[PDB]
RNA sequence: AAACUGCGAAUGGCUCAUUAAAUCAGUUAUCGUUUAUUUGAUAGUACCUUACUACAUGGAUAACCGUGGUAAUUCUAGAGCU
RNA sequence: UCAUAAUAACUUCUCGAAUCGCACGGCCUUGCGCCGGCGAUGGUUCAUUCAAAUUUCUGCCCUAUCAACUUUCGACGGCUGGGUAUUGGCCAGCCGUGGUGACAACGGGUAACGGAGGGUUAGGGCUCGACCCCGGAGAAGGAGCCUGAGAAACGGCUACUACA
């Protein structure tokens, strides 16, 4: 057919429209630009990788010179 | 402690007894005209509902 | 067989390298947590009395004060003990831990100092080591400054001044967050 | 089971909650609360599957965030909230009040009220007797407790709620030529008067009543909400709740279609 | 029943918070009230035998004089067997339904319940049956009312 | 950031080995018991302790700086603060 | 012998609030003076909700080349206690000798989780159901236990056996 049916959103002003729409319809309108991030298996690797160490995860070299 | 040093500590816990009265007399003299001067600010917005 | 000497007052610690036996013959049967003289290490140790806190055998297993023995026994640790860390609340894991009886089976001891004597050793108690922060609760601060009931501790109180990394800008000041 | 459940399955929900069987596993699981939760209504399903103001799950929790919409004057924070019968639910902003009411063919349904007169409700006591202290006290249907009531309120019967001050300023006795609407069981949303009672030693009476149509029918005492003597307090739905059979209900249907068009 | 004496264990057995040694001497019609024999009205229109009222006996199974109270479903049967101490056995009979042959057939169970000192039962009489409490490990009823014999 | 403390981790998911009045089904009961959480009501410390301060009590510990042991683990020792 | 009230006492014995943050007001003897509004983390008892454990009645395949079974060291019931969140031969003592069965007990087989239900049709039936819904049990095979309202838990611990 040549006939098509959708549904429409209409909003009342810009900011109730950013506040309110989901993140992945604004990166369909182009907006906003999208969020860079790595894998799902790769984040799951590293939160569970990093439970074997003990106090400020951040930086972990201090065990790297007990060896001598 | 790290902050201070041991002669800072020594004269710190000597120091006089009346000054302490004195610091304690200035500061309460000076928090009396701050408040005074808040309350002078309430009489300004008093002057202001007097406006209004 | 090192050594881990600590000064409490001074808030001084050092590591020594001993490997001559029969100046080591005099801690041989005593218990952790017992008193000793230093006269035969040295004669930098003169008038030194000792008193011994722990220590560590070679394999690395930890010593438990309240247990007799030469060699090493398993244990049932439960949460509260001293050598153990419990993964999960009321969990209690089997052990291997060493008597409280001082033997040549170990690796190091360690020990700290009772009283000061007239001779000084070269590397410890030369230094002393600023304590990292002061006390954080109204009554310790009052009880230390040695004020009164109202003397507005408010204004008296320890600030350490901090900088950032290199804005340029002035430093600014930092306080200890009375909680009472 | 080692414990209490926590999850409820899509497919064993209440039939009256109207959930269709595909597009999705699960359910909306209503917390715990004043209402049983065989018989309940929950706010979610309320919002999003009768008013179509949500589109989905994920804003209907941020809906309730802006706490706009109050139930018996309270607001209330958790999304599965078990609402029940007589429950009124108040949006300011909007200007219209609900009240969570069975139907003709035992659903739950929209129906608008006025503002008010939608400002009181009216439930059924289960025990009366003196607490600690001596005070007398009631509850009833929705976990309203009371002291210091009527001395002449006695068990079964039904009583007016400010639902401000939670003050007693009336009740309806429970006896014959009542006005009453069932709860329970498959009579839902039938309206009748109250004939005669007659009790058997030994628990699980039962009642008859009768409709405005000559009809006559029976059920027991825990399924029967009285709402009035005559003339009911409260305003009753389109139809009044008197289940004309499929006959009349397929004759009445071409009838207002032919006519309106 | 035929009791012959009332004490004659180890222990004394009395009714719990009856008071029976007062100094002061007070009348009263109340059975557990004023100081005398305690006992009450189960229900259901079954009335307390008179034998309890004068009796001395002490149970703590007895629906009457006792702390057992009756409740739930009433059941009837043929008694099958009371020759022992203070308990019966009884036998109940009905008719299965089998679909597929379209005719019955009978079946029977048998019951254990707790006869009162205050009735006197034999073979070949008409009793009612009332639930209760767990008062042994087979034992969940009691009698409240026998039929005269035919 | 980290860490102390609070809560959840007994929900979900998989399988049908054992089991023949055992499990289970419909129908009753708890006047024979326990119950996180949610919701609604609800507590004149009479004197102790004239007084201990009520305009408000008292000691540890984490994180942390720095020093170690074992080839080996989400193993740990002793020293100094809060 | 219920809800509740009253009297004489007791207790290694509880609770009756020394917690936290965002909004800025009123009086007068004008002193760091007094009073005063909404919310997080609690707390004694009652009511409610999610429940849980026990519990009344009836209903399960084939087999007699399975006809009597149960009480050594509880098997049926009575009494006095202990233990459990509570009843109860659940356990400890004393005293009686009971309980089920040809109306199929007891035992042996099951290539047996039970039910809602699937296949096949004049009607009556025969057969399947591990498996999307409800209930029960298990985490290689046995036992024991901490925390916690809730576990005899295994993506919790301890010990043995067999693998590793
Ligand atoms: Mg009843
Ligand atoms: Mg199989
Ligand atoms: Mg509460
Ligand atoms: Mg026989
Ligand atoms: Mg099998
Ligand atoms: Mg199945
Ligand atoms: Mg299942
Ligand atoms: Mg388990
Ligand atoms: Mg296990
Ligand atoms: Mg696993
Ligand atoms: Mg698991």
């Amino acid at each position: 057919g040549g006939k098509t049916t959708g549904f429409a959103l209409i909003y009342d002003s810009p900011e109730a429209l950013k506040k309110f729409e989901p993140r992945y319809r604004l990166v369909r309108a182009g907006l906003a630009a999208k969020v860079e991030k790595a894998s799902r298996q790769q984040r799951k690797q590293r939160k569970n990788r990093l439970k074997t160490l003990r106090g400020t995860a951040k930086v972990k070299g201090a065990k790297a010179k007990k060896e001598k | 402690i790290v902050g201070a040093s041991l002669e800072v500590i020594k004269e710190r816990r000597s120091m006089r007894p009346e000054a302490r009265n004195a610091a304690r007399l200035a500061a309460i003299k000076e928090s009396k005209e701050k408040k005074a001067a808040a309350q002078a600010a309430k009489k300004a917005e008093k002057a202001k509902n007097a406006a209004a | 067989m090192k050594l881990n000497i600590s000064h409490p007052a001074n808030g001084s610690q050092k590591l020594i390298e001993v490997e001559d036996e029969r100046k080591l013959r005099h801690f041989y049967d005593k218990r952790m947590g017992a008193e000793v003289a230093g006269d035969p290490l040295g004669p930098e140790w003169k008038g030194y009395i000792l008193r011994i806190t722990g220590g560590n055998d070679k394999q690395g297993f930890p010593m438990k004060q309240g247990v007799i023995a030469p060699n090493r026994v398993r244990l049932l640790l439960s949460e509260g003990h001293s050598c153990y860390r419990p993964r999960r609340d009321g969990e209690r894991k089997r052990k291997s831990v060493r008597g409280c009886i001082v033997g040549p089976d170990l690796s190091v001891l360690a020990l700290s100092i009772v009283k000061q004597g007239e001779q000084d050793i070269p590397g410890l108690t030369d230094v002393v080591h600023p304590k990292r922060l002061g006390p954080k609760r109204a009554t310790k601060i009052r009880r230390f400054f040695s004020l009164s009931k109202d003397d507005d501790v408010r204004k008296y109180v320890i600030r350490r001044e901090v900088q950032p990394k290199g804005e340029g800008k002035k430093p600014y000041t930092k306080a200890p967050r009375i909680q009472r | 089971a080692r414990g209490p459940k926590k999850h409820q399955k899509r497919l064993s929900a209440p039939s009256h909650w109207l959930l269709d069987k595909l597009s999705g596993a699960y359910a909306p699981r209503p917390s715990t609360g004043p209402h049983k939760l065989r018989d309940c209504m929950p706010l979610i399903v309320f919002v999003r599957n009768r008013l179509k103001y949500a589109l989905n799950y994920r804003e209907t929790k941020a809906i309730m965030m802006q706490r706009l919409v109050k139930v018996d004057g309270k607001v209330r924070t958790d999304i599965t909230y078990p609402a029940g019968f007589m429950d009124v639910i108040t949006i300011e902003k909007t200007g219209e009040n609900f009240r969570l009411i069975y139907d003709t063919k035992g659903r739950f349904t929209v129906h608008r009220i006025t503002d008010e007169e939608a400002k009181y409700k009216l439930g059924k006591v289960k025990r009366v007797q003196l607490g600690r202290g001596g005070v007398p006290f009631l509850v009833t249907h929705d976990a309203r407790t009371i002291r210091y009531p009527d001395p002449l309120i006695k068990v079964n019967d039904t009583v007016k709620i400010d639902l401000e001050t939670g003050k007693i300023t009336d009740f309806i006795k429970f006896d014959t030529g009542a006005l009453a609407m069932i709860t329970g069981g498959r009579n839902m949303g039938r309206v009748g008067v109250i004939t005669h009672r007659e009790r058997h030693d030994g628990g699980f009476g039962i009642v008859h009543l009768k409709d405005a149509l000559d009809n006559t029918f029976a059920t027991r005492e825990s399924n029967v909400f009285v709402i009035g003597s005559e003339k009911p307090w409260i305003s009753l739905p389109k139809g009044k709740g008197v289940k004309l059979t499929i006959a009349e209900e397929r004759d009445q249907r071409r009838a207002r279609a032919l006519a309106a068009a | 029943a035929t009791e012959l004496t009332v004490q004659s264990e180890r222990a004394f057995l009395k009714q719990p918070h009856i008071f029976l040694n007062s100094k002061v001497k007070v009348k009263s019609t109340r059975p557990g009230k004023g100081g005398r024999r305690w006992y009450k009205d189960v229900g259901l229109g079954f009335k307390t035998p008179k034998t309890a009222i004068e009796g001395h006996y002490i149970d703590k199974k007895c629906p009457f004089t006792g702390m057992v109270s009756i409740r739930g479903r009433i059941l009837t049967g043929r008694v099958v067997s009371t020759k022992m101490h203070r308990t019966i056995i009884i036998r109940r009979e009905y008719l299965h339904y089998i679909p597929k042959y379209n005719r019955y057939e009978k079946r029977h169970k048998n019951l254990a319940a707790h006869v009162s000192p205050a009735f006197r039962v034999e073979e070949g009489d008409m009793v009612v049956v009332g639930q209760c409490r767990p008062l042994s490990k087979t034992v969940r009823f009691n009698v409240l009312r026998v039929l005269p014999r035919t």
